[PDB]
RNA sequence: CAGCCAGGAUGUUGGCUUAGAAGCAGCCAUCAUUUAAAGAAAGCGUAAUAGCUCACUGGUCGAGUCGGCCUGCGCGGAAGA
């Protein structure tokens, strides 16, 4: 690893955008695929482009950094691998069961999609999102 | 060093005998006594063991490191059994298994008897291939290693015994 | 897209009829033949044009026959055709080769039928000209 | 300017195994007048040498001269140890072979001249331009030192 | 054995033992005769075919080759003694250049053949042998003759009694997965053995003789198209020619053209290889009918102006590998060496 | 830092010399945009193909790691009747 530069301006970047965050899910690819890789963030491009981020930096000192400035409750992702895929537009989109539907799609493992915490729920399937 | 420090778990089943340096982990598949340099210690807790070199010896943590390490190679062979696969290749390479000793038809004028050791077993699934059972990692790399020294593969067409884990290069 | 299913592409063009010199029998020897060039895989480059190569995958695991499906052309195969001179690169980078206009593989990229990586059109719009100014080209965007 | 080219034909001692050139100054004799021998600081010469066919103990070869002093190409043949067959002056001691014939050591003594002999010759024309080209036919005394030299290989060696 | 490479060495000959100048004393006696003797005759190099090596890969790996330079003369009158003679194993077939208007210096056509390349240099003199009574104090003596140096392009070329050539990927290497012993590699795409894998067929006892593989080129007088001259180079010694030339490519333009130019190449390499006896054959049979194949056959004779048999032979279907292996055997009894 | 479990893809078979070289025979302007953590890329096995890999990142282990400088004492260099 380089310098300490860029490590704090990346999380700054993450914590900048809760603010206008929306609904997010889960995945945990352990053993993932470029092809699908291609999948489910060529969606993610579909809909707008470049500004949806996926990165993947749930360490015990990383991502939990920024859990106390917002979304306090997320702090138990201390456990092993987890996924972000946060929507600036929109309410609760369609993004958020897309895991789900692609869990058997070649993606057996995908965090058991345990989802976000906008109001403080458990982990479930959520299919009554605005469309 | 960094070895030594980190804790090690023994399973369920296998006991561990301490009669001051002599251990005894005699478990579900066999039994084995070990021995030490006479510098370390080894110690019995709940449920891990913790080894610590003595003040006055130079070397310390280097041979502590390699305390635990023997006894992982000794912890699992009593609980999971050791297998190693050895390969023959070749027009006229007979190998087979009678009681306990190989025989095997390597080109020689006389076929070759190999007599294995009482805590390693020999076994042949099919007539071109043989599996090697045992207890310590000690003895069953020189028995596969014994073997090979018989037929050590050439460079040109890798004819002879080898291990399946190596592959052995063409030139 | 899903193992490795011993997948192979190589090809010189679409206008010809599978010359040996060129490529020669080398389009499969693990159970693909050469008499079925003509019969599927000519059954929809024939219906539009034959004036651009086409890499293709495979997909043979235990049939006689295959069940691929043909994907879009390099992006530097029309650079002959549709874009200037065709002798090839000769001098790599002692002088200015050739001049590329903004206009120039614009329109045509997008008519890739099976080949995206998301919807921002701007991404592949300067993306396409990556392929570009490998030989001793010149943007002019 | 050297751009006159001549030929030499010569018969020597000893089996040959590859041309070459060689290149040594030469001077006169420290103690002979009649000898005309290889001198570190005498005048610089080069000559060149190939070879056609070998023989017994013998050679038969062709070479090109540049310079045409005086004794030019018997010093640089003989300075490589490799003296002429018959010289005189500058070739070595006479040795005849092992299992030598009656007839061959006759040739020797019969052969009493130096063996050297020049065929072709090329030249420009004066006013016009245009190379000649001319050869010399062997002459018969190294026509018949070649046949016994080919004769006495041909059954001893064989 | 499964590259063929050619290369060239550097050889030089020991100079012969130097004269030593010495004048004995004795333990009570201070004046004494001139003590010393000769030199060591300086070792030479001959060149020896071997059967065991075949290819020129140590000389690639030893660029040069000192022979043993004769021993100085020493007291008590003593002469050195003789270097010895490095000899150096070469395939049989090999044939050696030089430079400054350098020619071969010999054919090796059987084992056994010694080739005297290098002549080391001989002996000098001591002052023993400069004895006389007017000198009485002989302080002279002769260096002795410096050695011979050349460089030699060692060019290795087959014993190939029976040589063929052949169209690309026509089952040239398909042809010796006949009878013939050797196992050349063997696939559809052009150009599949570079190696020249050169085999044997044994019909009987008391007659054999010898064929090699050397691959298909296109017209290119430089070092294009992959291959060229550099494999033409093994021919030469081939007392029959075989020219294979394929029927109904799968996917190769028809010989038209294409196999009337191979033979005017043949032209220009460097003498049209003398104008051998060559012999016109076919493959690729089995694929279409065995009638069918037979008007089609001769009709290319004429076109390329081809008036022998022009025999048909299935190379990898094995029909009629025989009968031309009959017909060219006669043809070699019939025509020795001479 | 090194390990273990995975990623190594993309426009893309990169243009001439090219039969065949398409990261691994010959030239680099060394492209950059896609999700980002990964290069038209240092090594096997051939002719590429297809596969093994690496720098890099993600997860786990959890506390030192990396190689330059000066110096004391050491090792090989050091075989004879
Ligand atoms: N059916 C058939 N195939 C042949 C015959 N001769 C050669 N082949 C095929 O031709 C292919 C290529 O031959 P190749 O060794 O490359 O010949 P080359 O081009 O001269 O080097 C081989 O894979 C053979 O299967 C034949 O007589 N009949
Ligand atoms: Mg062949």
């Amino acid at each position: 690893m380089a310098l300490n530069l860029q490590d704090k301006q990346a999380i700054v970047a993450e914590v900048s955008e809760v603010a206008k965050g929306a609904l997010s899910a889960v995945v945990a690819d352990s053993r993932g695929v470029t092809v699908d890789k291609m999948t489910e963030l060529r969606k993610a491009g579909r809909e707008a482009g470049v500004y949806m981020r996926v990165v993947r930096n749930t360490l015990l000192r990383r991502a939990v950094e920024g859990t106390p400035f917002e979304c306090l409750k997320d702090a138990f992702v201390g456990p092993t691998l987890i996924a972000y895929s946060m929507e600036h537009p929109g309410a609760a989109a369609r993004l958020f069961k897309e895991f789900a539907k692609a869990n058997a799609k070649f993606e057996v493992k995908a965090a058991a999609f345990e989802g976000e915490l906008i109001p403080a729920s458990q982990i479930d399937r959520l299919a009554t999102l605005p469309t | 060093s960094r070895v030594a420090k980190a804790p090690v778990v023994v399973p369920a089943g296998v006991d561990v005998k301490i009669n001051g340096q002599v251990i005894t982990i005699k478990g579900k598949n066999g039994e084995l006594t070990r021995t030490l340099n006479d510098a370390v210690e080894v110690k019995h807790a709940d449920n891990t063991l913790t080894f610590g070199p003595r003040d006055g010896y130079a070397d310390g943590w280097a041979q502590a490191g390699t305390a635990r390490a023997l006894l992982n190679s000794m912890v699992i062979g009593v609980t999971e059994g050791f297998t190693k696969k050895l390969q023959l290749v070749g027009v006229g390479y007979r190998a087979a298994v009678k009681g306990n000793v190989i025989n095997l038809s390597l080109g020689f004028s006389h076929p070759v008897d190999h007599q294995l050791p009482a805590g390693i077993t020999a076994e042949c699934p099919t007539q071109t291939e043989i599996v090697l059972k045992g207890a310590d990692k000690q003895v069953i790399g020189q028995v596969a290693a014994d073997l090979r020294a018989y037929r050590r593969p050439e460079p040109y067409k890798g004819k002879g015994v080898r291990y399946a884990d190596e592959v052995v290069r063409t030139k | 897209a899903k193992k490795v299913q011993a997948y192979v592409k190589l090809q010189v063009a679409a206008g010809m009829a599978n010359p040996s010199p060129p490529v020669g029998p080398a389009l499969g020897q693990q159970g693909v033949n050469i008499m079925e060039f003509c019969k599927a895989f000519n059954a929809k480059t024939d219906s539009i044009e034959k004036g651009l190569p086409i890499p293709v995958v495979i997909t043979v695991y235990a049939d006689r026959s295959f069940t691929f499906v043909t994907k879009t052309p390099p992006a530097a195969v029309l650079l002959k055709k549709a874009a200037g001179i065709k002798s090839g690169s000769g001098k790599p980078n002692k002088d200015k080769v050739g001049k590329i206009s903004r206009a120039q593989l614009q329109e045509i990229a997008q008519t890739k039928a099976a080949d995206m990586t998301g919807a921002d059109i701007e991404a592949m719009t300067r993306s396409i000209e990556g392929t570009a100014r490998s030989m001793g080209l010149v943007v002019e965007d | 300017r050297r751009e006159i080219t001549r030929e030499y034909e010569a018969v020597a001692i000893g089996h040959m195994t590859a041309g070459g050139t060689v290149d040594e100054p030469i001077s006169r004799h420290p103690t002979k007048r009649t000898h005309m021998a290889v001198h570190p600081m005498g005048k610089p010469a080069v000559t060149h040498y190939r070879i056609m066919e070998h023989f017994r103990v013998h050679t038969r070869l062709r070479l090109r001269l540049e310079t045409g002093r005086t004794h030019q190409i018997r010093v640089h043949m003989a300075h490589i140890t490799h003296p002429l067959v018959g010289d005189p002056v500058y070739g070595g001691r006479p040795r005849p072979p092992k299992g030598a014939s009656e007839a061959f050591i006759s040739t020797l003594r019969k052969f009493d001249r130096q063996a050297l002999h020049a065929t072709m010759l090329r030249l420009y024309h004066p006013i016009s331009g245009i190379e000649m080209e001319w050869h010399a036919p062997i002459p018969q005394d190294m026509v018949e030192l070649i046949e016994v030299m080919r004769a006495d290989f041909e059954e001893h060696k064989d | 054995m499964k590259f063929v490479d050619e290369a060239s060495i550097l050889v030089v000959a020991g100079d012969g033992g130097n004269g030593c100048v010495s004048f004995r004393r004795e333990k009570y006696i201070p004046k004494g005769g001139p003590d010393g003797g000769d030199g060591g005759d300086g070792g030479d190099v001959w060149m020896e075919a071997d059967e065991n090596l075949n290819t020129l890969i140590d000389y690639r790996f030893e660029k040069s080759f000192r022979a043993e330079r004769g021993q100085n003369g020493a007291s008590r009158d003593c002469t050195g003694k003789r270097g010895k003679d490095v000899t150096i194993k070469v395939p049989v077939g090999t044939r050696v250049i030089d430079q400054g208007t350098g020619e071969t210096m010999g054919d090796m056509t059987k084992h056994g053949q010694r080739l005297l390349v290098a002549k080391g240099g001989w002996h000098g003199l001591g002052n023993t042998r400069f004895k006389s009574s007017v000198n009485r104090t002989p302080r002279q003596k002769t260096n002795g003759t410096p050695g011979d140096k050349r460089e030699l392009l060692l060019e290795l070329m087959l014993l190939a009694d029976v040589g063929m050539l052949g169209m690309p990927n026509a089952g040239k290497s398909t042809f010796i997965r006949a009878v013939s012993a050797a196992k050349p590699k063997v696939a559809d795409y052009p150009f599949t053995t570079l190696v020249p894998s050169l085999g044997v067929v044994r019909m009987d006892n008391e007659k054999s003789f010898v064929v090699a593989d050397i691959p298909g080129l296109i017209e290119g007088a430089a070092e294009g198209a992959g291959l060229g001259i550099r494999f033409l180079k093994h021919l030469e010694r081939c007392r029959v020619l075989l020219h294979l030339i394929d029927i109904d490519p799968i996917d190769g333009t028809d010989p038209v053209e294409n196999a009337r130019i191979i033979i005017s190449e043949l032209e220009k390499y460097s003498q049209d290889l003398a104008t051998k006896p060559r012999w016109l054959v076919f493959n690729k049979i089995d694929l279409l009918d065995k009638v069918e194949a037979e008007e089609k056959a001769k009709a290319i004779a004429e076109a390329l102006g081809w008036e022998d048999k022009y025999y048909l032979i299935s190379a990898a279907s094995g029909l009629g590998v025989k009968d031309l292996c009959w017909d060219v055997m006669t043809f070699i009894i019939e025509n020795p060496v001479v």
